[PDB]
RNA sequence: CAUAGGGUUUGGUUUUUGCCCAGCCUUUAGCUUAGCGUUAAGCUUAUACAUGCUAGCCUAAAAGACGGCGCACAGGUGCAUAUUUUGUAAGCAUGUAAAAUA
RNA sequence: AAAGUGUACUUUAUAAAGUCAUUGUAUUGCUUACAAAUAACUAGGCAGUUGGGUCGGCUGCUAUACUAUAGCGCCCCAAGCCUGAUAAUUAGCUAGGCGUAACAG
RNA sequence: GAGCUCCGGCUAAUUGUGUGCCAGCAGCCGCGGGAAUACACAAGGGGCCAGUUUAAGGUUAAAACAAGGCAACGGUGUUUAAAAACUGGAAAUGC
């Protein structure tokens, strides 16, 4: 939809590790200052980025971020060979149990059914 | 016998008990320690303690 | 580590020391001055820095640096000591708070008066 | 908890008494594993004829002594006991006669065939019950 | 009390069903293993006849 | 945490009591079943049965909530309401009003100012 | 309700390890400070203590407790305690037993 | 039992009641299991110590269960019981609470 | 409007005068030897605000169960080995 990534991405450029996690539209950007500037250029609006390892050389960090974006897969890749209708659906994402307990809230009723 | 056992198996109430297993299990006790010696001096005793048909 | 190693106390929490052990986890400590003198810094610096030897109320003896320009500290003077290390002076890890019981503020100070114990001039 | 246990007999040196070993696990929240542990319990044996190595079932009971608060209810497996007289008879049979290569192999084949045939009949009966 | 009695009857029925499933499974495995043993026995008989000629 | 008690007292009485849960000059009460001899706001209870707001609102009324079914249960078991709880139950029509004895003492002339030194300072 | 880094090691680069800083929460010290209403609170000593107060009420075998009911409730502290405790679960025989209703 | 009973006590041309004393189907309960900080430069610990038998273990006043917590105590009998035991250091425990995406602290 | 603190870089915010490795500053890298945006003072400006800036504690800035190394330095001289954990295997004899 021009604002986030299709799924979770993990890439290993030489001595650098980058992780990308999709977020709901309007959530915002959670990343370092360097990646914040890069996201503005590309148009990414909602994402969480975590980078670790030997990050002294910023050329490698930018290169790793560039390569990670190119490892995504789309629902329309070779769809003609599936014989089905790949339909977009609305499903709210969940958080871990610890987050619910600390905030004093409940998950969707579909899981609490008892 | 295992970790929690202190005697050998198949011991009836009438049969006697020994300390052969306790030495093997709790081998760290100083009461069961010996002095350094040669291989033959240490192996010969163990060999005879298992075969009762050798003088 | 394996599961067995972790169960048998494999991991031990790292322990970090304090930078002012003589304070016994207290923000400040009172003491009495034993000797007042000057010392020279290490390379590449050069100066005659004012220091004093103070015996704390807990019985420990430490070296304290006197900030500012000039002081009226003598032997047998009650002072209050806080943390803080002077990098160029080896072995000095404490500083004297000015304006308190016996130490007075620097005369003529106009800026950062609070850090040197000088009251605001009413005139 | 602790109403009933199944364990192994590790001591029969007391009068109408026995010690039984038990295995259990404990959850360690920090490492997400189950830790295997052991315990020892003393039980009352009315028969006073238990053998070290037996598997028995013990049940909670009224306190009888300082360290005895259980009673032996049943035995699930009896420990093997060496018997010299029986072993000697078996040795005599083994030494009584010997067979050649072909005779022994043929006898082995016949015995397996008979065992297989009986097993097939039992399996068919089980299917019929189903 | 009425609900408790029905639960006890339900438990007995479920246990009987489970035992039958296990018994059939055990018999199936045993039958397969015995067949493998029989095949090896037939092979051994041929080798025994061959070995006797060498002697 | 605050598991409710199940065993009944053997040497004391059960009562239905008011628990102060207000603010400075803003009282608010909760009704609960508690042992007769305890602290006022003790955490030992058998059940919480209602609440009361004694001050008037814009509508000129006071507001009171209660469990009708559970009040009857505890009254049957032997719980004895206090004097104020009898008044609330009597007006709410749960049980008949309890008569009060005659009064002869001259009533207090300073009831809302005797215990408030702030007003007396202005007086 | 969902994971952010920067500075530093002086031929250059890459790599490994250490050090420092930015947040939130909590107490003191310097300088400085008009008022009213209100929430949550008194974080070092089981160190030594002048003085006032915190549990009494009622009745009467001759105007008086000797008797009845309370002090088995509240309030204070964390010396000692690794289990004596704390947090949980489980166990503990019977149609409650007698009597011609002939 | 938010009860009954009284050769009892107090008040009344107005009286209903309370006070004191006494009474309950066995007349106020014991036991076991699991979890919870460091610690081997603490390796042996225990002799009433582990188990068995007689006796004792009181405060009465339904009937049986062949005596119906217990080395809890005396006497006698058999040698067993524990072994990361025993000995040390530190701390009241649970939990609200504070940091953390969480796990953890 | 009112105070406290800061203006070389990390980090938002500069000019003048005095001093001359002296007096002093400093969380880190570091400033001062006669031309100092880093010391002292004046002016100008930044931050927070009836508060503000040190010092001292808990936790975070993944100590690695989710998730670190023995390839910068660390695997111990070798073998045998009835606890524990994990888990079937190709052995013995004769000229
Ligand atoms: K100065
Ligand atoms: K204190
Ligand atoms: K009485
Ligand atoms: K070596
Ligand atoms: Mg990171
Ligand atoms: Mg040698
Ligand atoms: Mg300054
Ligand atoms: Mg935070
Ligand atoms: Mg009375
Ligand atoms: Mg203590
Ligand atoms: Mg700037
Ligand atoms: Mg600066
Ligand atoms: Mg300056």
């Amino acid at each position: 939809r021009g604002h986030t990534v299709y799924h979770h991405v993990e890439h290993h450029f030489q001595r650098v590790k980058v992780t990308l996690s999709p977020r709901t539209s309007g959530w915002g950007l959670r990343c370092s200052n360097l990646f914040y500037e890069l996201c503005s250029l590309a148009g990414i609006r909602d994402l969480t980025v975590d980078v670790s390892g030997a990050t002294r050389n910023k050329f490698f960090v930018a290169k790793a971020f560039f390569d990670a974006l190119q490892k995504q897969t789309a629902p329309h890749d070779g769809v003609e060979g599936t014989g089905v209708y790949v339909k977009e659906v609305v499903r709210r994402p969940v958080v871990n149990l610890g987050t619910y307990r600390n905030n004093g809230t409940l998950p969707p009723k579909e899981y609490l059914a008892t | 016998p295992g970790x929690x056992x202190x005697x050998x198996x198949x011991x009836x109430x009438x049969x006697x008990x020994x300390x052969x297993x306790x030495x093997x299990x709790x081998x760290x006790x100083x009461x069961x320690x010996x002095x350094x010696x040669x291989x033959x001096x240490x192996x010969x005793x163990x060999x005879x303690x298992x075969x009762x048909x050798x003088x | 580590l394996t599961v067995g190693q972790l169960l048998r106390g494999g991991r031990t929490k790292k322990v970090r020391r304090s930078k002012s052990p003589a304070l016994e986890q207290c923000p400040y400590k009172k003491g009495i001055c034993l000797r007042v003198y000057t010392t020279a810094p290490k390379k590449p610096n050069s100066a005659n820095r004012k220091v004093c030897k103070v015996q704390l109320s807990n019985g420990y003896k430490v070296l304290a640096y006197i900030p500012g320009e000039g002081h009226n500290l003598q032997e047998h003077s009650i002072v209050l000591v806080r943390g803080g290390r002077t990098k160029d002076l080896p072995g000095v890890k404490y500083k004297v708070i000015r304006g308190k019981y016996d130490c007075a503020g620097v005369k003529g100070r106009k800026t950062s008066r609070s850090k040197y114990g000088v009251k605001r001039p009413k005139e | 908890g602790g109403f009933e246990f199944v364990g192994k007999v590790v001591s029969n040196r007391m009068q109408k008494g026995v010690v039984v070993a038990v295995n259990y696990v404990v959850w360690i929240p920090k490492y997400k594993v189950y830790e295997r542990r052991t315990a020892r319990h003393m039980a009352h044996d009315e028969g006073n004829s238990c053998v070290i190595g037996d598997i028995v079932r013990i049940q909670q009971h009224r306190k009888l002594s300082k360290n005895k608060a259980y009673v032996v209810v049943s035995t699930l497996k009896h420990a093997d006991v060496y018997n010299a007289k029986q072993a000697a008879v078996l040795n005599t049979e083994r030494s009584q006669n010997k067979l050649g290569r072909v005779e022994y192999a043929e006898s082995r084949l016949s015995e397996v065939q008979q065992r297989l045939l009986k097993l097939r009949e039992m399996y068919q009966k089980e299917l019929a019950l189903n | 009390e009425v609900a408790a009695e029905q639960a006890k009857v339900a438990f007995a029925e479920q246990k009987a069903a489970a035992e039958h499933v296990r018994r059939q499974a055990a018999l199936e495995e045993l039958l397969r293993k015995t067949e493998i043993e029989c095949q090896l026995a037939m092979v051994r008989v041929g080798r025994a006849q061959k070995a006797e000629e060498t002697g | 945490m605050n598991n409710l008690l199940t065993q009944l007292p053997k040497h004391d009485l059960l009562k239905i009591k008011l628990v102060r849960w207000g603010f400075n000059k803003k009282p608010f009460y909760v009704l609960s079943v508690m042992k007769r001899r305890q602290a006022r706001n003790s955490g030992n209870r058998y059940e919480d049965i209602g609440w009361w707001d004694p001050s008037p609102h814009q509508d000129g009324n006071s507001h009171f909530g209660i469990k009708f079914d559970r009040v009857k249960y505890w009254l049957s078991q032997g719980a004895v309401p206090t004097e104020k709880v009898y008044g609330l139950f009597g007006q709410a029509g749960i049980i008949p009003q309890k008569p009060a004895p005659p009064k002869y003492k001259p009533a207090d002339g300073n009831a809302d100012t005797k215990w408030r030194p702030e007003l007396q300072k202005n007086l």
